[PDB]
C-alpha cells in the first residue's frame, strides 16, 4: 500500500500465529515487540530511545509476516510503549519514504 | 526513535 | 523522491538561520529538537518512548524548512538525543510510506 501520516501507521503483523498491530517506524533501527514468547535462545542488547537506554532480549531469525509479507529477522523483546517495526524489516518488505 |  | 531505509533517514532542516539535521520518523507524533530557545511562550509537556519520559517545551506554529520544503506546526524543545521530525510536519511536506 501507500500509507499517509495523518493517522499513526499501525499495520497488522502476524508473529507466531497471532495478529498484533505494530507501528511502521523509520526512526527506528530495530524491530522491538512487547513482551512475548519467542522461540529458542536470546542474547542481551542495550538499546536507547528518548527516555534513554534499556536492556532487551534478542531473538534471531524470527519469521514475522507484515500486511501479508514475510520477513525473517531479528526481533527484540522488551518494554516498549508499542510494537515497533524498524528499519531492519522495513528494508526487507521494500518500504520507502516518498515525498 | 530507537537507536543501537 | 523515494528515500530508502538502508540507512537511518536523516535530512537537513533549516531552522532559525541554521542548517541542522533531523531524522524523518514515522514513529514520532510530534517534532522534538535539541534544547534551544524559540520565540514565544511554551507549554511544558512530557513525551515518553523507550527508556521512558522526558520534559519538553511545546511551541505552537514554528516554521521548519524540512529539506527545502516549508512546514508550520508545533515543535517540542527538550533534551533529545537527535532532532526528530515527526508525523506532524511529515504530512505537511506530503511524506508517505510505501511498499
Ligand atoms: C516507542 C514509540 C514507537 S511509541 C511512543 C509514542 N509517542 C510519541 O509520539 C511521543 C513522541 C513525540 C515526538 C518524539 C518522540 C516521542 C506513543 O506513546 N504512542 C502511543 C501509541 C503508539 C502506537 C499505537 C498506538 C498508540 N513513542 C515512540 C518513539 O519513541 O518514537
Amino acid at each position: 500500500p501507500q500509507i499517509t501520516l495523518w493517522q499513526r501507521p499501525l499495520v497488522t503483523i502476524k508473529i507466531g500465529g497471532q495478529l498484533k498491530e505494530a507501528l511502521l517506524d523509520t526512526g527506528a533501527d530495530d524491530t522491538v515487540l512487547e513482551e512475548m514468547s519467542l522461540p529458542g535462545r536470546w542474547k542481551p542488547k542495550m538499546i536507547g530511545g528518548i527516555g534513554g537506554f534499556i536492556k532487551v532480549r534478542q531473538y534471531d531469525q524470527i519469521l514475522i509476516e507484515i500486511c501479508g509479507h514475510k520477513a525473517i529477522g531479528t526481533v527484540l523483546v522488551g518494554p516498549t510503549p508499542v510494537n515497533i517495526i524498524g528499519r531492519n524489516l522495513l528494508t526487507q518488505i521494500g518500504c520507502t519514504l516518498n515525498f | 526513535l530507537q537507536e543501537s
